[PDB]
């Protein structure tokens, strides 16, 4: 009977409701009152990586920190050299609405993906290096929203069927989906063990996936509205969010429940993308008003605001090497600070 | 070598810039068109004569008088469109399919709804959309032959499903084609004063709306995209200097 | 009819989250800024790096 | 009002040739003793018996000559060989005066104040051009090519006004309007030298290229109205060339026609032909084009404004506006201006016809630099957005 499982499950939650409850004796904000303040930290466009006619969705800084690669709605890929301002590759895409974009953690390979519902697998040293592509990974019924590279061989990809995968790219097929979200999933973040990953959606919750067990090991709730973008923190026990609603807060893995929260009351536009620093002092986000802030991860207090873009804020990395933050937007301009 | 690479690097870059130059001879040249419609609104019936002519995604390209166009149909079954409407902020116009007739239908019984209405709510989330506040809607009230049938004493469905009907008088600015009853003249502009009244309400100088009596036969629907898009485009222009 | 199975799989994967181990607030805030001590001097962005050391100048 | 000091010093000059002819040709007297004859810049005054007066008729370039056909001006030569020395010799001109003028301004009392008026007007025009060209220029995300079409405007329009100053700067007409008999031997040569020539060339083309930038506005906007597609860059370069090199194509031929048969004068409308249509042809032909032009746009505006579901005279308030505004870009009064001037006045005349005209389009660069950058919402919304960006820090 739905009523006696729908009943059962109302309980159910108010168990877990009272096991997170218990665990709450002392705020992250109460801690962290006597620890020394970071201070306003001035970072500058030190390059501009321009060329891209239409908007741009994605960008992701490469393992070596050097490179990156750029989607825009234009259909082209563009690989960067951060340093000399270079280009490297423009391929083309086949479809002009792509909302993602991936760099292999080899530096071997690039993704993006989009409204056609294809993930795309592009190697970049080939013979060519070109728009051979290497695998056209199809199968999502659903708009891929965010995808990320865990081996050359491994790619979670999340799209608006509800549903996350990973997938096998030699095979092509997804070995294993993660369902569970009632609403579109925007972004994914994969752990820096790479055991584990965290995904937000449209349903205002994120889950935790265990990429071999395949089974939602945790899920959060909280925010009030879609979560946009997610990332983890260095050490890979907790990662941060980021909603519509203009709010970004941090969560715990092993504590199960929301730690801090990253707002301002003169924010009024939802955030598009979020990162963190290399000791994860500084939470980087994107948000619509063109303007991406600079979070205390600790202290929850705003330190600096990269404003440098004309359109929208629409992506955001911070290299592995800590060096150089990356900013991508509809102006179709990237911004390297530092 | 190290000044080789700087020397290779600009050759691949000067290789990458100037292609991007030419693709931007196209995408400035081009107008894209976004179609939405319900399934049984006859969009498909329309996006057949305008290819032949000339799973997520659709799309199909065809030139008029030289100028090209763009058009990209999106199957969706979630019933909210949002965060993958807010890809169109920069097509020039959106081409909102509406079957006239189906008045007195529902939806595959699904909640007995009306059609019509449900073509209405549609139009109102598209039309009061943050994201589609520089984008105007080109809509076709397209079953319009069937419509015909209907009103003439097809079982007594006099839009008695829309009671404001009653109330209804054909105002004089509207333009009767000969070979039409009275009676089918008071049920088309009801319908289309309709949709008007949303559009008239929400927005002006940013987007309009450009209503029209087409059908899915019609050959003139490309002709009114035409139109319309030439219209729209001039009215952005004056808008720069101004001069509106 | 078949909804009942995807209300019982509701109320499984809503069990297994309900029995895992969870540590006290207090230990999660203190070793999040262990991690952050730890790698202060190695943040290149929180510590301003020298000029001379910035590839980016 | 038709003749100032202009065709004074214009008859002057032919007089002193007729004088200097009859100073080398006239036969000597068979007489000796006698008493040179020379030309003092007021009169010419034959050779003369010693001892005895003078009489010569009263010179025929002074704008008063017509109540004196009868007067004379004199000289005595002394009986040793000499004019009677006062303490230039003794000369009793009091026959041949100017009677007194009863509260007359004259044209040169009128064209200083069509100079200051002009000249402030040009001031105006190029300060706030400048500012406006800074402006346009300094925020990046106001770089459109109907933007570089308004940068070219302005600098046209800054360069005439520029060309305007010079020539009036280099011959100092501003204070010379009293000048005397001695002062127009100065302003003569003046006038015949090269620098007043290129000058005046210089003024004149940039005068042509303002009219063709302001043609260039008006075809620009009318491709953009009339829906046409083509290789912007291919056209860019293309307007670029009409607006700047165009005029080249007229304004060298009438140098080179004003060259090769023009003795005297800072090049000037001649005396018998008709070389002056090499310049104000192309001219008229760019007015009219752009006022075609201009027809045409309001008329797209009308018919824009008709679609809409607008009341009767809240169209008139914006049909108004869209057209009060679109005269600085298309320059639609140099039509009224054009026809309201005389193409065959010579001198005084032109001077006057040519410095109203002036006088009331020298603001046309401040109400084109007001109209389309300053009070443009682009400019004002890219201000606050600069101006929040400290309001961050
Ligand atoms: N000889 C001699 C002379 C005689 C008197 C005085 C002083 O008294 C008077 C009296 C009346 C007018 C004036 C000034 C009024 C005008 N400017 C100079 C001047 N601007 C011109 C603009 C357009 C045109 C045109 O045709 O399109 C032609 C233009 N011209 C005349 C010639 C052309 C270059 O200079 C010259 C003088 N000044 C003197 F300064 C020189």
């Amino acid at each position: 009977e739905l009523d006696q499982l729908r009943q059962e499950a109302e309980q159910l939650k108010n168990q877990i409701r009272d096991a997170r409850k218990a665990c709450a004796d002392a705020t992250l904000s109460q801690i962290t009152n006597n620890i020394d303040p970071v201070g306003r930290i001035q970072m500058r466009t030190r390059r501009t990586l321009r060329g891209h006619l239409a908007k741009i969705y994605a960008m992701h800084w490469g393992t070596d920190s050097r490179l990156l690669v750029s989607a825009s709605q234009d259909g082209k890929l563009i690989i960067w050299d951060s340093y000399t301002t270079n280009k490297v590759h423009a391929i083309p895409l086949r479809s002009s609405w792509v909302m993602t974009c991936a760099y292999a953690p080899s530096g071997n390979y690039v993704a993006c993906g989009g409204l056609d519902n294809i993930c795309s697998i592009y190697n970049l040293k080939t013979r060519e290096g070109n728009v051979r592509v290497s695998r056209e990974l199809a199968g999502h019924t659903g708009y891929l929203s965010c995808c990320r590279f865990l081996d050359d061989n491994q790619i979670v990809t999340s799209s608006g069927d509800t549903t996350c995968a990973l997938w096998d790219i030699e095979t092509g097929q997804q070995t294993t989906t993660f369902t569970g979200h009632t609403g579109d999933v925007m972004s994914l973040s994969l752990a820096p063990d790479t055991r584990l990953f965290v995904s937000g959606a449209c349903d205002a919750s994120a889950k935790l996936w265990d990429v071999r067990e395949g089974m939602c090991r945790q899920t959060f709730t909280g925010h009030e509205s879609d979560i946009n973008a997610i990332c983890f923190f260095p050490n890979g026990n907790a990662f941060a969010t980021g909603s519509d609603d203009a709010t970004c807060r941090l969560f715990d893995l092993r504590a199960d429940q929301e730690l801090m929260t990253y707002s301002h009351d003169n924010i009024i536009c939802g955030i598009t993308s979020v990162s963190f620093s290399k000791s994860g002092r500084l939470l980087l986000a994107g948000y619509d008003d063109f303007n991406c802030n600079v979070w205390d991860a600790l202290k929850a207090d705003r330190a600096g605001v990269l404003a440098g873009h004309d359109n929208r804020v629409s992506c955001l990395g911070v290299t592995d090497d800590g060096m150089a933050v990356a900013t991508g937007s509809w102006d179709s301009f990237l911004k390297i600070w530092n | 070598d190290q000044r080789n690479e700087e020397k290779a690097q600009r050759e691949a870059n000067k290789k990458i810039e100037k292609q991007l130059q030419k693709d931007k001879q196209v995408y400035r040249a081009t107008h894209r068109l976004l179609l939405l419609g319900a399934g049984e609104s006859g969009k498909n019936t329309i996006v057949k004569q305008m290819r032949i002519l000339h799973s997520g995604i659709f799309e199909t390209k065809f030139q008029v008088d030289k100028v090209n166009f763009h058009m990209f149909d999106v199957g969706a079954q979630r019933d909210e469109r949002r965060k993958w409407i807010q890809c169109f902020n920069d097509v020039t116009a959106i081409i909102f399919v509406v079957a006239s007739s189906s008045y007195n239908m529902v939806i595959r019984e699904d909640n007995q709804t009306n059609r019509l209405q449900a073509a209405l709510k549609l139009f109102d989330s598209i039309w009061n959309n943050k994201w589609l506040r520089d984008t105007s809607v080109i809509l076709f009230l397209n079953k319009q032959d069937l419509l015909a049938e209907k009103v003439l004493a097809g079982k007594s469905k006099i839009e008695d499903y829309f009671p404001e009907f009653a109330r209804y008088t054909t105002p004089e600015d509207a333009t009767p084609e000969p070979g039409e009853d009275p009676r089918v003249t008071r049920a088309k502009y009801f319908i289309r004063d309709e949709f008007l009244r949303i559009s008239t309400a929400s927005g002006d100088g940013r987007h309009y709306c450009y209503p029209h009596f087409t059908c899915s036969v019609d050959t003139e629907n490309i002709r009114r995209v035409f139109n319309d898009c030439r219209d729209i485009i001039q009215r952005m222009h004056l808008r720069q200097y101004e001069l509106l | 009819t078949a909804s009942i199975a995807q209300a019982r799989k509701l109320v499984e994967q809503l069990k297994m989250e309900a029995n895992i181990d969870r540590i006290k607030v207090s230990k999660a805030a203190a070793d999040l800024m262990a991690y952050c001590e730890a790698h202060a001097k190695e943040d290149p962005l929180l510590t301003p790096v020298p000029a001379s050391e910035n590839p980016f100048r | 009002a038709t003749v100032s000091l202009w065709e004074t010093v214009q008859k002057w000059r032919e007089y002193r040739r007729q004088c200097q002819r009859s100073l080398t040709e006239d036969p000597p007297p068979a007489t000796d003793l006698f008493c040179n004859r020379t030309f003092d810049e007021y009169a010419c005054w034959p050779d003369g018996e010693p001892g005895s007066f003078v009489n010569v008729s009263c010179p025929w370039y002074l704008p008063w000559a017509s109540s004196v056909p009868q007067g004379h001006v004199y000289r005595f030569c002394t009986a040793e060989g000499l004019w009677l020395q006062k303490d230039l010799p003794w000369r009793d001109l009091s026959e041949c005066e100017e009677s007194k003028r009863g509260e007359r301004s004259s044209p040169e009392e009128q064209l200083l104040f069509l100079y200051i008026i002009y000249t402030v007007g040009y001031a105006l025009s190029f300060s706030a051009l400048v500012i406006a060209s800074a402006i346009l220029l300094g925020f990046r995300h106001l770089h459109c090519t109907r933007n570089y079409i308004h940068l070219n405007l302005f600098a046209s329009f800054i360069l005439r006004a520029l060309s305007v100053f010079i020539k009036d700067a280099a011959l100092k007409w501003m204070y010379s309007t009293a000048a005397q008999q001695h002062q127009w031997d100065g302003l003569l040569s003046y006038q015949d030298s090269l620098s007043c020539r290129l000058v005046f060339l210089l003024m004149q083309y940039c005068v042509a290229a303002n009219y063709y930038w302001l043609l260039v506005e008006g075809v620009y906007l009318y491709t953009l109205l009339a829906f046409s597609v083509f290789s912007e860059q291919w056209i860019f370069r293309l307007y670029v060339s009409i607006g700047w090199g165009v005029p080249l194509l007229f304004v060298v031929p009438w140098g080179i026609v004003k060259y090769l048969y023009e003795d005297e004068g800072c090049w000037t409308r001649n005396s018998n032909m008709n070389y002056w249509l090499i310049i104000r042809l192309p001219i008229l032909f760019a007015i009219g084009v752009n006022f075609l032009i201009f027809v045409r746009v309001i008329c797209i505006v009308v018919s824009k404004l008709k679609a809409n579901l607008m009341c009767k005279t809240d169209i008139k308030c914006r049909l108004a506006k869209s057209t009060l505004t679109l005269i600085p870009l298309l320059g639609t009064h140099e039509v009224i201006f054009a026809f309201v001037m005389d193409e065959h006045a010579r001198g005084t005349l032109r001077f006057i016809k040519l410095f109203t005209e002036l006088s009331f389009t020298s603001f046309q660069g401040l109400m084109v630099a007001i109209l389309y950058c300053f009070v443009n919402n682009e400019v004002q919304l890219e201000f606050r957005k600069s101006w929040e960006r400290w309001r961050l820090e």
